[PDB]
């Protein structure tokens, strides 16, 4: 997949010995977009409060006038929105749209004094305040929480499949591959344990200037490129 | 490396005979071309989610050698399970044959 | 534009028609070239 | 079946496939070289092949 | 040249210069004395006796 | 891999130079500038 | 820069042609400048839709008019 | 209106191509082989390059010494190798070759 | 230097066991731990309640 | 170690297959 | 369960007759009840960060039988290591002093 963003910043990671936890759900699980691939019904839906949103939504159908719009939106919010969970926009992304894309200063206030700067705008809302198609305002909050994926998102809880038959091939790989002596052998204590324990080791020891001494280049190419496009 | 559980899960779904019935009915006006362009591209998903992920993620198997372990321990587990089940079949085969060894022995002298 | 280093090689040269030319220059019509940013350049001119 | 023996041929089993991907490496390989040029010097071949 | 030639193998992992099997009937241990004892060692598989 | 890293030195070095329309070896193929005089 | 032009629609571009103008930051100091969106619409007419990079997108203009 | 289709992932994120690498060259590999064999110390077998080792694979192939041996010829090895002996075990499972073995030495 | 992974004991008892225990708390994860914390959550709700 | 905090939270957590990343 | 590594970094360090001499050094002006609520200290110390740092946090070897399995894992590698080769030389003394399955034989019929 590509690495999509608008960022120069040459970021790497390095890990801990702990996993990522998360609140316990009944119903949900996190996982990486990128890795379940999930579809709209595997994403998780929960109730958004209106009335902020609906305040701004009215103001902004009151200048452009369209009112049927906001009329059924309303009907169908009333009861809160319920929406997918983790399919959505920042106020700051949103801000930069705006103005790279040539609404007003005074637009562009009014967004920043109505919502919270950790506002969350969701396709639906997108699309009845911009007049736009939710599928193509849902295909936009994919693709920007996908430039962040790091986060993880939230989807349906799904029981385990094909537990049974797992268990007898591995019943059977185990019948096979441990039926032998290679996890007793000169061959082994001599090459294989060697060898990987060094081999474990010297990257223990020599992790971080390893990764150094590789990234250089790529970290002296990324800046002279900036520095020649600045 | 990723989702070993759901590629043994895929393997006890295969071995199913209702699966089988199933794949029956699905490839129903279908082409080679299809099926082989279709497994073609679950397997650049996989390495592609691979060559995506391994740049920010690390998984709970995550060592100073990355991937190359989990590469290695997929080698070892195949060759134990299958090359010397065959070595052992083999070696009582020759056993039977000829004896211990037989496949080693010497020409017989002029 | 997307940040180069983010972008995809092989995107970017089938995006670009002009360093295509300069590549099937120095290494499908030679093996022996070296495999440096400009082959062309005064340094390996003398070096050559 | 005194001369039909030597006749019951069984072929070989060896598959020659190895995925070859270059996007892994960025990186040159060594190489030998297997024989010597006699495009070049070819006259000379016998007289200069013996030194180093 | 019409005396047969013996098999040859040759690999980092195995080899049949370590050891003479012996003909099908002067047969021999492949391994010496002191790696006897280890015999269980030098396998990928055994299959032991029945006693 | 030596095509490989070639184009991908390639890239950094040339795709965001604003100096390097085409290799410097041919500029005499180029049009002339308007703006200089 | 890259023969790269984002693809107008909504699903990538969220709000293109909304109002009559694009803005962009510049440089280090990310000077501000405001273009017509007519002035960006001219390269709608070079761009080439059977190219398609990134994740499909961002299309190619023709190498005479990116040149 | 409101969204009711389920919406894939297939159609929004896209996977990069990595089965099979990529092509700067964007010409075929035996178009490669032809324009190194015009090349300087690129021709057929002749220098270091990837061209030259597989010339001489193929040179190798076309010569004789990896052919088989002809039948005057096979109990030089072939009769006593491991090889012939575990396929001919293989392909008569539950009987013992020595004698056919020497019968065919014989022959 | 055993034979304990080729055992068996191994084959009948150990891995059997381990891998029926594992499948369970794999498909009854979140149950088990709700059934548990119930008493808990009842309790902690009542003491929130009778301090305020 | 004693569980400090001023909150009457009860919170559980639950854990991925993925590890921290700095 | 946890600092497995620096477990064995210890036995390692404890091994070394470098550390017995600083260790002797150590040991002056010192008492065998300071030593051991030293060491129950110590003990004390790793189980109260087990039970306070499971409530909130998951290590790498997390699993749906949490920290039973690597209990389990711990104690098979002892028995495997200490008594199993206990009874390996076991089985060879009994079998030097009486033959194989001596100890099991039947009393001598009267």
């Amino acid at each position: 997949y590509a690495t999509l963003g608008s960022g120069w910043s040459f970021s790497k990671v390095q890990y801990t010995k702990y996993r990522i936890t998360k609140p316990w759900t009944t119903d949900t699980t996190f996982d990486d977009i990128i890795l379940s691939q999930p579809s709209k019904e595997d994403f998780a839906k929960f109730t958004k409060e209106a009335p902020l949103f609906l305040r701004f939504l009215k103001l902004v159908t009151d200048v452009e006038g369209r009112q049927e719009a906001f009329i059924q939106f309303a009907k169908r919010c009333e009861n809160g929105l319920t929406v997918e969970k983790d399919v959505y926009v920042t106020k700051k992304e949103l801000v930069d749209c705006l103005w790279k894309n040539g609404y007003t200063d005074t637009e562009i206030n009014a967004f920043e004094i109505a919502f919270p700067a950790d506002y969350k705008f969701h396709y639906p809302e997108l699309a009845v305040l911009f007049d736009l198609t939710e599928e193509d305002c849902y295909k936009y909050c994919i693709r920007q929480r996908a430039a962040t994926p790091e986060e993880l998102v939230e989807l349906k809880y799904t029981k385990p499949k094909n537990l049974v038959s797992s268990y007898g091939l591995c019943f059977l790989g185990v019948w096979f591959g441990l039926s032998n002596t290679v996890l007793s052998n000169a061959w082994f204590y001599s090459k294989t344990f060697p060898f990987g324990a060094v081999f474990y080791m010297l990257g223990s020891y020599f992790y971080r200037d390893i990764r150094e001494k590789l990234w250089k280049e790529e970290k002296s190419l990324i800046h002279t490129a900036q520095e020649n496009k600045n | 490396g990723f989702h070993f559980q759901q590629y043994i899960a895929m393997a006890g779904r295969a071995i199913n005979p209702v699966q089988w019935t199933r794949a029956w009915r699905r490839m129903e006006g279908k082409s080679a071309t299809e099926v082989y362009r279709d497994a073609l591209a679950w397997t650049n998903n996989q390495f592609a989610q691979i060559s995506r992920a391994s740049q920010y993620r690390a998984w709970w198997w995550q060592n100073p050698l990355g991937m190359g372990l989990v590469l290695y321990g997929t080698y070892k587990a195949w060759h134990m399970i299958y090359m010397v089940r065959k070595q052992k079949k083999t070696a009582q085969l020759v056993a039977a044959a000829y004896g211990q060894g037989g496949q080693w022995l010497n020409p017989v002298p002029r | 534009n997307p940040p180069v280093w983010k972008v995809n090689t092989n995107e970017w040269l089938d995006s670009d028609q002009y360093w295509q030319a300069f590549v099937e220059k120095h290494h499908f019509y030679s093996q022996y070239q070296p495999g440096v940013v400009d082959p062309e350049a005064p340094q390996e001119v003398e070096a050559f | 079946l005194l001369g039909h023996t030597t006749s019951v041929t069984m072929g070989n089993s060896d598959i020659f496939f190895l995925p070859k991907p270059s996007n892994l490496l960025k990186i040159a390989l060594p190489a030998f070289v297997f024989m010597p040029n006699l495009t070049i010097f070819t006259r000379a071949f016998p007289f200069y092949a013996h030194t180093s | 040249h019409e005396q047969p030639y013996r098999a040859f193998s040759l690999g980092f992992t195995a080899n049949n210069l370590s050891g003479n099997w012996g003909d099908y009937i002067d047969r021999q241990d492949n391994k010496n004395a002191l790696m006897r004892p280890a015999r269980m060692m030098f396998t990928d598989v055994f299959i032991p006796t029945t006693k | 891999g030596k095509i490989h890293g070639a184009v991908w030195r390639m890239k950094h070095l040339f795709a965001t130079n604003f100096k390097m329309v085409g290799h410097p070896r041919y500029a005499y193929a180029l049009p002339k500038n308007p703006l200089l005089q | 820069m890259l023969n790269f032009i984002p693809k107008r629609c909504p699903s990538v571009s969220l709000l293109f042609g909304k109002r009559p103008v694009q803005r962009i930051e510049v440089g280090q100091a990310r000077h501000q400048l405001e273009i017509p969106v007519e002035t960006i619409e001219k390269i709608y007419e070079g761009v080439d839709s059977r190219l398609e990079y990134h994740n499909k997108d961002y299309n190619a203009m023709k190498w005479k008019d990116f040149m | 209106k409101t969204l009711e289709r389920n919406v894939p992932m297939k159609e929004i994120l896209q996977p990069l191509w990595v089965v099979e690498p990529p092509n700067f060259l964007r010409q075929p590999v035996w178009k490669q082989f032809w324009e190194a064999q015009f090349a300087n110390r690129s021709f057929f077998f002749f220098g270091n390059a990837w061209t030259s080792a597989a010339a001489f694979a193929f040179f190798i192939w076309w010569s004789r010494v990896f052919d088989p041996p002809p039948k005057e010829r096979l109990d030089r090895y072939w009769l006593n190798s491991p090889k012939f002996r575990i396929l001919s075990a293989f392909h008569n499972p539950g009987k013992r070759p020595g004698l056919k073995i020497s019968l065919m030495t014989y022959e």
